[PDB]
């Protein structure tokens, strides 16, 4: 995260100023990567 | 009577003229055969390599456990 440690905030608000901080979350990013189940030949054959 | 040419309609021989292709005996039931299984094709297939097997177009139930797919 960046969360802005913005000095007396209830004085500006006092003050009456509009107030914005440069912030983020605690984000996250997954990656996952998955094998492939790939046939590739056959022979016993039987019908039902 | 040859392999070109024989004496009979339903018995077809591909006989190979190269050493990198097979050779084939495919035998068409009919005639005497039975109605159900009447225009289907019976297969003996030659590798260049020398392995013989057999194949058929019959049902399975009709089909022979030598020459099963």
């Amino acid at each position: 995260r960046r969360p802005v440690s913005n000095g007396n905030f209830q004085q500006r608000v006092k003050a009456g100023d509009i107030v914005v901080a440069p912030y983020t979350s605690d984000g996250k990013i997954t990656v996952k990567l998955v094998a492939g189940q790939k046939d590739i030949s056959s022979t016993p054959d039987y019908d039902y | 009577s040859t392999a070109a040419v024989t004496g009979q309609t339903g018995l077809t021989i591909t006989y190979p003229a190269s050493a990198t292709e097979s050779a084939a005996i495919q035998g068409t039931f009919g005639n005497s055969a039975a109605i159900k299984i009447k225009n289907q094709t019976l297969t003996w297939t030659r590798t260049p390599e020398g392995a013989w097997s057999c194949a058929t177009t019959v049902e399975a139930k009709f089909k022979p456990a030598g020459c099963a797919s």
